[PDB]
Protein backbone atom coordinates (compact mmCIF):
# COMPACT_ATOMS: atom_id res chain seq x y z
CA UNK A 1 0.00 0.00 0.00
CA UNK A 2 1.33 3.55 -1.16
CA UNK A 3 0.53 6.61 0.42
CA UNK A 4 -1.56 4.94 3.01
CA UNK A 5 -1.86 3.70 7.33
CA UNK A 6 -0.96 1.60 9.57
CA UNK A 7 -4.47 -0.01 10.01
CA UNK A 8 -5.62 -0.38 14.02
CA UNK A 9 -4.53 -3.97 15.37
CA UNK A 10 -8.07 -5.11 16.35
CA UNK A 11 -9.68 -3.62 13.16
CA UNK A 12 -9.28 -5.77 9.60
CA UNK A 13 -10.03 -9.60 10.88
CA UNK A 14 -10.82 -10.50 7.73
CA UNK A 15 -7.02 -9.58 6.45
CA UNK A 16 -5.36 -13.18 5.54
CA UNK A 17 -2.17 -13.63 4.12
CA UNK A 18 -0.76 -16.53 1.54
CA UNK A 19 2.40 -17.91 2.17
CA UNK A 20 4.28 -20.24 -0.03
CA UNK A 21 7.97 -20.02 2.16
CA UNK A 22 6.88 -16.48 1.77
CA UNK A 23 3.99 -14.28 2.12
CA UNK A 24 2.72 -13.36 -1.47
CA UNK A 25 -0.51 -12.17 -1.41
CA UNK A 26 -3.40 -11.27 0.70
CA UNK A 27 -7.04 -12.96 1.18
CA UNK A 28 -10.19 -12.21 2.37
CA UNK A 29 -11.75 -14.47 4.99
CA UNK A 30 -15.58 -15.28 3.69
CA UNK A 31 -16.98 -18.14 5.72
CA UNK A 32 -15.04 -20.27 8.83
CA UNK A 33 -13.22 -22.19 5.54
CA UNK A 34 -13.46 -20.15 2.61
CA UNK A 35 -10.94 -17.28 1.66
CA UNK A 36 -11.34 -15.03 -1.28
CA UNK A 37 -8.29 -14.13 -3.00
CA UNK A 38 -6.73 -13.28 -6.81
CA UNK A 39 -6.73 -15.93 -9.71
CA UNK A 40 -2.84 -14.96 -10.26
CA UNK A 41 -2.26 -15.75 -6.66
CA UNK A 42 -2.38 -19.38 -7.54
CA UNK A 43 0.31 -21.72 -6.26
CA UNK A 44 -0.25 -25.73 -5.73
CA UNK A 45 0.54 -25.65 -2.08
CA UNK A 46 -0.44 -22.27 0.42
CA UNK A 47 -0.48 -22.00 3.53
CA UNK A 48 -3.33 -19.26 4.55
CA UNK A 49 -2.24 -16.68 8.11
CA UNK A 50 -4.73 -15.24 10.01
CA UNK A 51 -4.99 -12.75 12.98
CA UNK A 52 -1.83 -11.42 11.91
CA UNK A 53 -0.84 -7.44 12.07
CA UNK A 54 2.78 -7.66 11.95
CA UNK A 55 4.04 -11.03 9.94
CA UNK A 56 7.51 -11.32 11.65
CA UNK A 57 6.20 -10.58 15.52
CA UNK A 58 3.50 -12.76 16.26
CA UNK A 59 1.37 -11.60 19.45
CA UNK A 60 0.20 -14.44 20.47
CA UNK A 61 -2.74 -15.27 18.24
CA UNK A 62 -2.57 -15.86 14.77
CA UNK A 63 -4.07 -19.10 13.16
CA UNK A 64 -1.58 -21.31 10.65
CA UNK A 65 -3.53 -23.27 8.34
CA UNK A 66 -2.82 -25.33 5.43
CA UNK A 67 -5.00 -24.18 2.17
CA UNK A 68 -7.13 -27.86 1.22
CA UNK A 69 -8.21 -27.02 -1.89
CA UNK A 70 -7.64 -23.99 -4.59
CA UNK A 71 -10.00 -22.83 -6.97
CA UNK A 72 -8.75 -20.29 -9.45
CA UNK A 73 -11.98 -19.26 -11.92
CA UNK A 74 -12.50 -21.20 -14.81
CA UNK A 75 -12.80 -18.52 -17.45
CA UNK A 76 -9.57 -16.71 -15.54
CA UNK A 77 -6.88 -15.36 -18.66
CA UNK A 78 -3.78 -15.05 -17.46
CA UNK A 79 -3.05 -12.39 -20.41
CA UNK A 80 -5.75 -10.03 -20.43
CA UNK A 81 -6.90 -10.97 -16.29
CA UNK A 82 -10.19 -10.89 -16.95
CA UNK A 83 -12.05 -13.11 -13.95
CA UNK A 84 -9.30 -12.45 -11.68
CA UNK A 85 -10.73 -14.51 -8.24
CA UNK A 86 -9.89 -17.72 -6.50
CA UNK A 87 -11.43 -19.39 -3.84
CA UNK A 88 -9.41 -21.22 -1.04
CA UNK A 89 -10.97 -23.75 1.10
CA UNK A 90 -9.10 -24.04 4.91
CA UNK A 91 -8.38 -27.35 6.39
CA UNK A 92 -9.27 -26.69 9.30
CA UNK A 93 -12.17 -24.15 10.00
CA UNK A 94 -10.98 -20.92 11.60
CA UNK A 95 -11.70 -20.31 14.86
CA UNK A 96 -13.74 -17.03 14.96
CA UNK A 97 -12.74 -14.51 17.97
CA UNK A 98 -12.33 -11.14 18.03
CA UNK A 99 -9.52 -11.24 15.35
CA UNK A 100 -10.32 -13.31 12.96
CA UNK A 101 -13.69 -13.04 11.50
CA UNK A 102 -15.39 -12.91 7.89
CA UNK A 103 -16.48 -9.81 5.67
CA UNK A 104 -19.52 -10.11 4.37
CA UNK A 105 -19.77 -10.62 0.86
CA UNK A 106 -22.04 -7.64 -1.57
CA UNK A 107 -25.35 -7.41 -1.80
CA UNK A 108 -25.20 -4.73 -5.19
CA UNK A 109 -22.05 -4.10 -7.72
CA UNK A 110 -19.51 -1.09 -6.50
CA UNK A 111 -21.03 2.35 -6.81
CA UNK A 112 -18.74 5.22 -7.69
CA UNK A 113 -17.96 7.78 -5.53
CA UNK A 114 -18.02 5.54 -2.31
CA UNK A 115 -15.48 5.44 -0.01
CA UNK A 116 -13.58 1.80 0.41
CA UNK A 117 -10.65 0.15 2.48
CA UNK A 118 -7.71 -1.43 0.96
CA UNK A 119 -5.34 -3.27 3.23
CA UNK A 120 -2.66 -5.32 3.11
CA UNK A 121 1.20 -5.78 3.08
CA UNK A 122 2.24 -4.33 -0.06
CA UNK A 123 5.10 -2.44 -1.18
CA UNK A 124 4.99 1.22 0.70
CA UNK A 125 7.34 2.54 -2.25
CA UNK A 126 5.93 3.72 -5.59
CA UNK A 127 9.76 3.41 -6.43
CA UNK A 128 12.35 0.96 -5.23
CA UNK A 129 11.00 -1.20 -2.38
CA UNK A 130 9.54 -1.26 1.26
CA UNK A 131 7.99 -4.21 2.34
CA UNK A 132 6.16 -3.38 5.22
CA UNK A 133 5.79 -5.56 8.42
CA UNK A 134 2.59 -4.09 9.79
CA UNK A 135 -0.53 -4.00 7.81
CA UNK A 136 -1.53 -0.69 6.18
CA UNK A 137 -4.87 0.57 5.28
CA UNK A 138 -5.96 3.24 2.60
CA UNK A 139 -9.12 5.47 1.89
CA UNK A 140 -10.49 5.29 -1.73
CA UNK A 141 -13.22 6.12 -3.86
CA UNK A 142 -14.98 3.68 -5.97
CA UNK A 143 -14.12 5.69 -9.66
CA UNK A 144 -16.58 6.06 -12.79
CA UNK A 145 -16.39 3.74 -15.02
CA UNK A 146 -15.66 6.26 -17.97
CA UNK A 147 -12.76 7.03 -15.43
CA UNK A 148 -11.36 3.60 -15.37
CA UNK A 149 -11.76 2.91 -19.43
CA UNK A 150 -9.96 6.64 -19.92
CA UNK A 151 -6.71 5.56 -17.87
CA UNK A 152 -6.77 2.14 -19.49
CA UNK A 153 -8.31 1.91 -22.84
CA UNK A 154 -9.39 -0.97 -24.13
CA UNK A 155 -8.31 -2.89 -20.83
CA UNK A 156 -11.20 -2.75 -18.51
CA UNK A 157 -13.66 -5.36 -18.76
CA UNK A 158 -16.88 -6.70 -16.70
CA UNK A 159 -14.93 -8.25 -13.95
CA UNK A 160 -13.10 -5.01 -13.20
CA UNK A 161 -13.26 -1.67 -11.41
CA UNK A 162 -10.92 1.46 -10.54
CA UNK A 163 -10.65 2.56 -6.68
CA UNK A 164 -8.16 5.60 -5.93
CA UNK A 165 -6.75 8.61 -7.21
CA UNK A 166 -5.73 9.69 -10.26
CA UNK A 167 -3.97 12.24 -9.11
CA UNK A 168 -1.61 9.68 -7.68
CA UNK A 169 0.29 9.06 -4.67
CA UNK A 170 -1.61 6.56 -3.22
CA UNK A 171 -2.70 2.77 -4.52
CA UNK A 172 -2.03 -0.52 -3.42
CA UNK A 173 0.84 -2.44 -4.92
CA UNK A 174 3.36 -5.67 -4.93
CA UNK A 175 2.35 -8.22 -2.60
CA UNK A 176 -1.62 -6.46 -2.17
CA UNK A 177 -2.76 -9.08 -4.69
CA UNK A 178 -5.60 -11.25 -3.60
CA UNK A 179 -6.52 -8.89 -0.83
CA UNK A 180 -9.63 -6.76 0.40
CA UNK A 181 -11.94 -4.01 -0.76
CA UNK A 182 -14.60 -3.49 1.57
CA UNK A 183 -17.05 -0.69 1.25
CA UNK A 184 -19.97 -0.58 3.51
CA UNK A 185 -19.38 -3.66 5.56
CA UNK A 186 -19.27 -5.96 2.59
CA UNK A 187 -16.15 -7.32 0.13
CA UNK A 188 -16.52 -5.35 -2.77
CA UNK A 189 -13.44 -6.13 -4.09
CA UNK A 190 -10.26 -8.01 -4.57
CA UNK A 191 -6.84 -6.37 -5.63
CA UNK A 192 -5.49 -6.96 -9.12
CA UNK A 193 -3.27 -4.97 -11.00
CA UNK A 194 -2.38 -1.92 -11.84
CA UNK A 195 -0.08 -0.09 -14.21
CA UNK A 196 2.79 0.89 -11.82
CA UNK A 197 1.43 2.17 -8.08
CA UNK A 198 0.11 5.46 -7.67
CA UNK A 199 0.87 6.57 -10.67
CA UNK A 200 -0.51 9.51 -11.91
CA UNK A 201 -4.09 8.87 -13.90
CA UNK A 202 -3.13 5.39 -13.24
CA UNK A 203 -5.70 3.92 -10.13
CA UNK A 204 -5.37 0.41 -9.06
CA UNK A 205 -7.68 -2.39 -10.98
CA UNK A 206 -9.86 -4.69 -8.77
CA UNK A 207 -12.36 -7.45 -9.38
CA UNK A 208 -15.77 -7.33 -9.04
CA UNK A 209 -16.40 -9.57 -6.18
CA UNK A 210 -20.60 -9.06 -6.55
CA UNK A 211 -19.57 -10.56 -10.64
CA UNK A 212 -18.95 -14.12 -9.04
CA UNK A 213 -21.37 -14.01 -5.76
CA UNK A 214 -23.46 -17.17 -7.56
CA UNK A 215 -20.23 -18.89 -8.35
CA UNK A 216 -19.01 -18.28 -4.90
CA UNK A 217 -22.25 -20.37 -3.61
CA UNK A 218 -21.72 -22.97 -5.82
CA UNK A 219 -18.62 -23.40 -5.32
CA UNK A 220 -18.80 -24.07 -1.92
CA UNK A 221 -21.94 -26.07 -1.95
CA UNK A 222 -19.84 -28.80 -4.42
CA UNK A 223 -16.81 -28.91 -1.81
CA UNK A 224 -18.47 -28.68 1.19
CA UNK B 1 24.32 -14.01 -25.68
CA UNK B 2 20.21 -13.54 -26.44
CA UNK B 3 19.61 -10.00 -26.81
CA UNK B 4 16.94 -10.13 -24.48
CA UNK B 5 19.46 -10.94 -21.56
CA UNK B 6 19.83 -6.92 -21.71
CA UNK B 7 16.60 -5.72 -20.50
CA UNK B 8 15.53 -4.63 -17.31
CA UNK B 9 13.68 -6.24 -14.95
CA UNK B 10 9.73 -6.64 -15.45
CA UNK B 11 7.80 -6.53 -12.53
CA UNK B 12 4.83 -5.90 -14.44
CA UNK B 13 0.72 -5.28 -13.36
CA UNK B 14 0.11 -7.48 -11.21
CA UNK B 15 0.51 -7.18 -7.35
CA UNK B 16 1.82 -10.49 -6.24
CA UNK B 17 4.98 -10.78 -4.63
CA UNK B 18 7.01 -13.74 -6.47
CA UNK B 19 10.79 -13.57 -6.50
CA UNK B 20 12.02 -14.73 -9.98
CA UNK B 21 15.82 -14.66 -11.78
CA UNK B 22 17.05 -11.99 -14.55
CA UNK B 23 20.52 -11.56 -15.99
CA UNK B 24 22.01 -8.02 -14.66
CA UNK B 25 24.27 -7.61 -18.24
CA UNK B 26 26.52 -4.78 -16.20
CA UNK B 27 27.19 -7.34 -13.39
CA UNK B 28 27.58 -10.17 -15.29
CA UNK B 29 25.65 -12.37 -13.67
CA UNK B 30 22.29 -13.16 -12.28
CA UNK B 31 20.43 -11.68 -9.38
CA UNK B 32 16.60 -11.74 -7.76
CA UNK B 33 13.74 -9.55 -8.53
CA UNK B 34 10.04 -8.82 -7.64
CA UNK B 35 7.90 -10.20 -10.11
CA UNK B 36 3.98 -9.31 -10.03
CA UNK B 37 2.38 -12.71 -11.81
CA UNK B 38 1.49 -12.23 -14.50
CA UNK B 39 2.97 -11.04 -18.05
CA UNK B 40 6.76 -11.96 -17.56
CA UNK B 41 9.08 -10.14 -20.37
CA UNK B 42 11.86 -13.26 -21.39
CA UNK B 43 14.20 -12.02 -19.07
CA UNK B 44 12.70 -13.74 -16.33
CA UNK B 45 14.00 -17.02 -14.87
CA UNK B 46 12.84 -19.42 -11.57
CA UNK B 47 15.87 -19.65 -10.49
CA UNK B 48 19.60 -18.78 -10.53
CA UNK B 49 21.30 -21.85 -12.65
CA UNK B 50 18.35 -21.40 -14.80
CA UNK B 51 18.80 -17.89 -15.39
CA UNK B 52 23.13 -18.05 -15.94
CA UNK B 53 22.47 -21.37 -18.32
CA UNK B 54 20.75 -19.08 -20.56
CA UNK B 55 22.17 -15.92 -20.15
CA UNK B 56 25.73 -16.41 -18.31
CA UNK B 57 27.66 -14.19 -20.53
CA UNK B 58 25.46 -12.23 -22.58
CA UNK C 1 -6.80 -14.81 -46.43
CA UNK C 2 -9.18 -17.75 -45.71
CA UNK C 3 -12.19 -18.17 -47.20
CA UNK C 4 -11.25 -15.85 -50.07
CA UNK C 5 -10.64 -15.78 -53.81
CA UNK C 6 -8.00 -14.87 -56.18
CA UNK C 7 -8.27 -11.23 -57.26
CA UNK C 8 -8.97 -9.60 -60.59
CA UNK C 9 -5.29 -9.19 -61.58
CA UNK C 10 -6.32 -6.05 -62.64
CA UNK C 11 -8.04 -4.34 -59.62
CA UNK C 12 -5.74 -3.87 -56.82
CA UNK C 13 -2.95 -1.49 -58.49
CA UNK C 14 -2.19 -0.21 -55.09
CA UNK C 15 -1.60 -3.49 -53.43
CA UNK C 16 2.24 -3.63 -52.29
CA UNK C 17 4.35 -6.61 -50.86
CA UNK C 18 7.81 -6.22 -48.50
CA UNK C 19 10.07 -8.13 -48.83
CA UNK C 20 13.58 -8.98 -46.96
CA UNK C 21 15.13 -12.55 -47.86
CA UNK C 22 10.88 -12.88 -48.79
CA UNK C 23 7.69 -11.87 -48.64
CA UNK C 24 6.85 -11.15 -44.81
CA UNK C 25 3.90 -8.16 -45.07
CA UNK C 26 2.07 -6.58 -47.40
CA UNK C 27 1.08 -2.81 -47.80
CA UNK C 28 -0.47 0.02 -49.71
CA UNK C 29 0.92 2.73 -52.01
CA UNK C 30 -0.80 5.77 -50.82
CA UNK C 31 0.88 8.16 -52.62
CA UNK C 32 3.57 8.05 -55.56
CA UNK C 33 6.66 8.19 -53.06
CA UNK C 34 4.93 6.63 -49.95
CA UNK C 35 3.30 3.25 -48.70
CA UNK C 36 1.12 3.04 -45.65
CA UNK C 37 2.13 -0.86 -43.60
CA UNK C 38 1.92 -2.19 -39.92
CA UNK C 39 4.54 -0.93 -37.55
CA UNK C 40 5.01 -4.91 -36.69
CA UNK C 41 6.54 -5.01 -40.32
CA UNK C 42 9.14 -3.03 -39.59
CA UNK C 43 12.43 -4.39 -40.75
CA UNK C 44 15.93 -2.13 -41.19
CA UNK C 45 15.92 -3.19 -44.91
CA UNK C 46 12.99 -3.80 -47.30
CA UNK C 47 12.57 -3.87 -50.61
CA UNK C 48 9.03 -3.39 -51.89
CA UNK C 49 7.56 -5.01 -54.86
CA UNK C 50 4.86 -2.68 -56.77
CA UNK C 51 2.45 -4.23 -59.85
CA UNK C 52 2.27 -7.98 -58.69
CA UNK C 53 -0.41 -10.56 -58.73
CA UNK C 54 1.57 -13.74 -58.66
CA UNK C 55 4.56 -13.03 -56.26
CA UNK C 56 6.12 -16.21 -58.20
CA UNK C 57 4.97 -15.28 -61.93
CA UNK C 58 6.42 -11.93 -63.52
CA UNK C 59 3.76 -10.80 -65.97
CA UNK C 60 6.17 -7.71 -66.75
CA UNK C 61 4.54 -5.09 -64.72
CA UNK C 62 6.66 -5.65 -61.46
CA UNK C 63 8.72 -2.91 -60.12
CA UNK C 64 11.01 -3.73 -57.63
CA UNK C 65 12.18 -0.23 -55.01
CA UNK C 66 13.95 0.22 -51.87
CA UNK C 67 12.42 1.60 -48.77
CA UNK C 68 14.87 4.63 -48.45
CA UNK C 69 12.81 5.93 -45.10
CA UNK C 70 10.53 3.45 -42.61
CA UNK C 71 9.25 4.71 -40.25
CA UNK C 72 6.85 3.47 -37.41
CA UNK C 73 4.11 5.16 -35.30
CA UNK C 74 6.22 6.78 -32.45
CA UNK C 75 3.42 5.43 -29.82
CA UNK C 76 3.40 1.60 -31.47
CA UNK C 77 3.23 -0.12 -28.21
CA UNK C 78 4.78 -4.11 -29.00
CA UNK C 79 3.24 -5.82 -26.79
CA UNK C 80 -0.68 -4.08 -26.97
CA UNK C 81 -0.50 -3.62 -30.82
CA UNK C 82 -2.00 0.19 -29.84
CA UNK C 83 -0.70 2.44 -33.26
CA UNK C 84 0.14 -0.29 -35.34
CA UNK C 85 0.88 1.20 -38.58
CA UNK C 86 4.09 2.89 -40.50
CA UNK C 87 5.00 4.93 -43.24
CA UNK C 88 7.80 4.08 -46.07
CA UNK C 89 9.07 6.10 -48.49
CA UNK C 90 10.41 4.65 -51.34
CA UNK C 91 13.60 5.59 -52.97
CA UNK C 92 12.40 6.62 -56.16
CA UNK C 93 8.72 7.16 -56.85
CA UNK C 94 6.70 4.61 -58.48
CA UNK C 95 6.22 4.77 -62.04
CA UNK C 96 2.09 5.13 -62.12
CA UNK C 97 0.29 2.84 -64.78
CA UNK C 98 -2.45 0.73 -64.59
CA UNK C 99 -0.88 -2.06 -62.33
CA UNK C 100 0.54 0.26 -59.96
CA UNK C 101 -1.36 3.08 -58.87
CA UNK C 102 -2.59 4.94 -55.77
CA UNK C 103 -5.39 4.36 -53.08
CA UNK C 104 -7.24 7.67 -51.37
CA UNK C 105 -6.69 7.82 -47.59
CA UNK C 106 -9.81 7.82 -45.62
CA UNK C 107 -11.79 11.41 -45.37
CA UNK C 108 -13.91 9.80 -42.40
CA UNK C 109 -14.23 6.57 -40.05
CA UNK C 110 -16.33 4.03 -41.83
CA UNK C 111 -19.66 2.76 -40.43
CA UNK C 112 -20.50 -0.31 -39.29
CA UNK C 113 -21.83 -2.45 -42.06
CA UNK C 114 -19.97 -1.14 -44.27
CA UNK C 115 -18.68 -3.30 -47.37
CA UNK C 116 -14.75 -3.57 -47.57
CA UNK C 117 -11.99 -5.55 -49.60
CA UNK C 118 -8.97 -7.18 -47.30
CA UNK C 119 -6.34 -8.66 -49.83
CA UNK C 120 -3.06 -10.50 -49.32
CA UNK C 121 -0.64 -13.04 -50.12
CA UNK C 122 -1.25 -14.35 -46.72
CA UNK C 123 -1.97 -18.41 -45.53
CA UNK C 124 -5.39 -19.82 -46.98
CA UNK C 125 -5.23 -21.84 -44.26
CA UNK C 126 -6.47 -21.94 -40.63
CA UNK C 127 -4.41 -24.78 -39.28
CA UNK C 128 -1.00 -25.43 -41.32
CA UNK C 129 -0.64 -23.58 -44.06
CA UNK C 130 -0.90 -22.65 -47.35
CA UNK C 131 0.95 -19.66 -48.59
CA UNK C 132 -0.45 -19.16 -51.63
CA UNK C 133 1.11 -17.35 -55.36
CA UNK C 134 -1.87 -15.17 -56.35
CA UNK C 135 -3.33 -12.25 -54.55
CA UNK C 136 -6.07 -13.20 -52.76
CA UNK C 137 -9.30 -10.94 -51.77
CA UNK C 138 -11.89 -11.14 -49.20
CA UNK C 139 -15.28 -9.01 -49.35
CA UNK C 140 -16.16 -8.27 -45.21
CA UNK C 141 -18.16 -5.99 -42.78
CA UNK C 142 -17.15 -3.55 -40.55
CA UNK C 143 -18.21 -4.74 -37.69
CA UNK C 144 -19.62 -2.59 -34.14
CA UNK C 145 -17.35 -1.37 -31.49
CA UNK C 146 -19.43 -3.58 -29.16
CA UNK C 147 -18.62 -6.51 -31.49
CA UNK C 148 -15.04 -6.19 -31.59
CA UNK C 149 -14.91 -5.67 -28.06
CA UNK C 150 -16.80 -8.75 -26.87
CA UNK C 151 -14.32 -10.93 -29.08
CA UNK C 152 -11.56 -9.30 -27.52
CA UNK C 153 -11.74 -8.27 -24.01
CA UNK C 154 -9.20 -6.60 -22.58
CA UNK C 155 -7.58 -5.89 -25.69
CA UNK C 156 -9.26 -3.12 -28.25
CA UNK C 157 -7.79 0.00 -27.71
CA UNK C 158 -9.23 3.27 -29.69
CA UNK C 159 -6.35 2.51 -32.93
CA UNK C 160 -8.35 -0.84 -33.76
CA UNK C 161 -11.28 -2.12 -34.83
CA UNK C 162 -12.64 -5.32 -36.43
CA UNK C 163 -13.90 -6.43 -40.08
CA UNK C 164 -15.45 -9.73 -40.95
CA UNK C 165 -17.23 -12.71 -39.64
CA UNK C 166 -18.35 -13.97 -35.96
CA UNK C 167 -19.22 -17.46 -37.55
CA UNK C 168 -15.42 -17.34 -38.31
CA UNK C 169 -14.53 -19.20 -41.89
CA UNK C 170 -13.45 -15.83 -43.61
CA UNK C 171 -10.32 -13.59 -42.76
CA UNK C 172 -7.12 -12.39 -42.62
CA UNK C 173 -3.73 -14.81 -41.97
CA UNK C 174 0.12 -14.59 -41.69
CA UNK C 175 1.58 -12.52 -44.46
CA UNK C 176 -1.58 -10.69 -44.78
CA UNK C 177 0.25 -7.84 -42.34
CA UNK C 178 0.32 -4.18 -43.01
CA UNK C 179 -1.97 -4.98 -45.93
CA UNK C 180 -5.14 -2.85 -47.20
CA UNK C 181 -8.98 -2.82 -46.03
CA UNK C 182 -10.72 -0.60 -48.52
CA UNK C 183 -14.16 0.31 -47.65
CA UNK C 184 -15.61 2.35 -50.92
CA UNK C 185 -12.46 3.28 -52.80
CA UNK C 186 -10.73 4.31 -48.92
CA UNK C 187 -7.90 2.79 -47.40
CA UNK C 188 -9.42 2.59 -43.87
CA UNK C 189 -7.79 -0.67 -42.24
CA UNK C 190 -4.17 -2.03 -42.24
CA UNK C 191 -3.80 -5.63 -41.57
CA UNK C 192 -2.99 -6.08 -38.28
CA UNK C 193 -3.89 -9.02 -35.69
CA UNK C 194 -6.32 -11.67 -34.78
CA UNK C 195 -6.90 -14.34 -32.46
CA UNK C 196 -6.00 -17.17 -35.03
CA UNK C 197 -7.22 -16.82 -38.46
CA UNK C 198 -11.04 -17.32 -39.28
CA UNK C 199 -11.78 -18.72 -35.93
CA UNK C 200 -15.37 -18.36 -34.27
CA UNK C 201 -15.57 -14.81 -32.45
CA UNK C 202 -12.44 -13.84 -33.32
CA UNK C 203 -12.36 -11.37 -36.22
CA UNK C 204 -9.14 -9.95 -37.99
CA UNK C 205 -8.41 -6.59 -35.68
CA UNK C 206 -7.11 -3.36 -38.23
CA UNK C 207 -5.80 -0.35 -37.66
CA UNK C 208 -8.01 2.72 -38.01
CA UNK C 209 -6.15 4.57 -40.57
CA UNK C 210 -8.40 7.72 -40.55
CA UNK C 211 -6.87 8.18 -37.02
CA UNK C 212 -3.36 9.05 -39.03
CA UNK C 213 -4.25 11.23 -41.74
CA UNK C 214 -3.03 14.16 -39.84
CA UNK C 215 0.24 11.99 -39.03
CA UNK C 216 0.63 10.88 -42.16
CA UNK C 217 0.56 13.94 -44.02
CA UNK C 218 2.97 15.70 -41.27
CA UNK C 219 5.69 12.53 -41.84
CA UNK C 220 5.09 13.21 -45.63
CA UNK C 221 6.10 16.65 -45.61
CA UNK C 222 8.63 16.26 -42.46
CA UNK C 223 10.31 13.97 -44.96
CA UNK C 224 11.08 15.48 -48.81
CA UNK D 1 17.85 -28.36 -20.79
CA UNK D 2 15.65 -25.20 -20.10
CA UNK D 3 11.93 -25.95 -19.71
CA UNK D 4 11.07 -23.22 -22.49
CA UNK D 5 12.89 -25.06 -25.19
CA UNK D 6 10.29 -27.43 -24.98
CA UNK D 7 7.33 -25.22 -25.65
CA UNK D 8 5.73 -25.39 -28.75
CA UNK D 9 6.41 -22.91 -31.66
CA UNK D 10 4.67 -19.57 -30.99
CA UNK D 11 3.31 -17.81 -34.17
CA UNK D 12 1.62 -15.27 -32.12
CA UNK D 13 -1.76 -12.79 -32.72
CA UNK D 14 0.37 -10.77 -35.36
CA UNK D 15 0.17 -11.31 -39.01
CA UNK D 16 3.33 -11.30 -40.43
CA UNK D 17 4.99 -13.98 -42.23
CA UNK D 18 8.74 -14.22 -40.57
CA UNK D 19 11.31 -17.38 -40.66
CA UNK D 20 11.91 -17.89 -37.47
CA UNK D 21 14.10 -21.52 -35.58
CA UNK D 22 12.85 -23.36 -32.57
CA UNK D 23 13.68 -26.52 -30.82
CA UNK D 24 12.02 -29.85 -31.26
CA UNK D 25 12.98 -31.74 -28.62
CA UNK D 26 11.38 -34.81 -30.51
CA UNK D 27 13.92 -34.02 -33.74
CA UNK D 28 16.44 -33.54 -31.36
CA UNK D 29 17.06 -30.36 -33.58
CA UNK D 30 15.53 -27.09 -34.60
CA UNK D 31 13.40 -26.59 -36.90
CA UNK D 32 12.07 -23.17 -39.01
CA UNK D 33 8.49 -21.93 -38.12
CA UNK D 34 6.27 -18.71 -39.06
CA UNK D 35 6.16 -16.16 -36.54
CA UNK D 36 3.63 -13.40 -36.89
CA UNK D 37 5.98 -10.29 -35.68
CA UNK D 38 5.12 -9.69 -32.38
CA UNK D 39 5.14 -11.57 -28.52
CA UNK D 40 7.67 -14.42 -29.07
CA UNK D 41 8.03 -16.71 -26.76
CA UNK D 42 11.48 -17.87 -25.80
CA UNK D 43 11.59 -20.77 -27.87
CA UNK D 44 12.14 -18.85 -30.99
CA UNK D 45 15.63 -17.52 -32.93
CA UNK D 46 16.87 -15.69 -35.86
CA UNK D 47 19.40 -18.69 -36.64
CA UNK D 48 19.65 -23.02 -36.02
CA UNK D 49 23.19 -21.54 -34.68
CA UNK D 50 21.23 -19.40 -32.26
CA UNK D 51 18.92 -22.11 -31.40
CA UNK D 52 21.15 -25.35 -30.77
CA UNK D 53 23.13 -22.59 -28.97
CA UNK D 54 20.58 -22.78 -26.26
CA UNK D 55 17.78 -25.37 -26.37
CA UNK D 56 20.17 -28.07 -27.90
CA UNK D 57 20.46 -31.27 -26.43
CA UNK D 58 17.30 -30.63 -24.42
Amino acid sequence: IVGGYTCEENSLPYQVSLNSGSHFCGGSLISEQWVVSAAHCYKTRIQVRLGEHNIKVLEGNEQFINAAKIIRHPKYNRDTLDNDIMLIKLSSPAVINARVSTISLPTAPPAAGTECLISGWGNTLSFGADYPDELKCLDAPVLTQAECKASYPGKITNSMFCVGFLEGGKDSCQRDAGGPVVCNGQLQGVVSWGHGCAWKNRPGVYTKVYNYVDWIKDTIAANS
Amino acid sequence: RPDFCLEPPYTGPCKARIIRYFYNAKAGLCQTFVYGGCRAKRNNFKSAEDCMRTCGGA
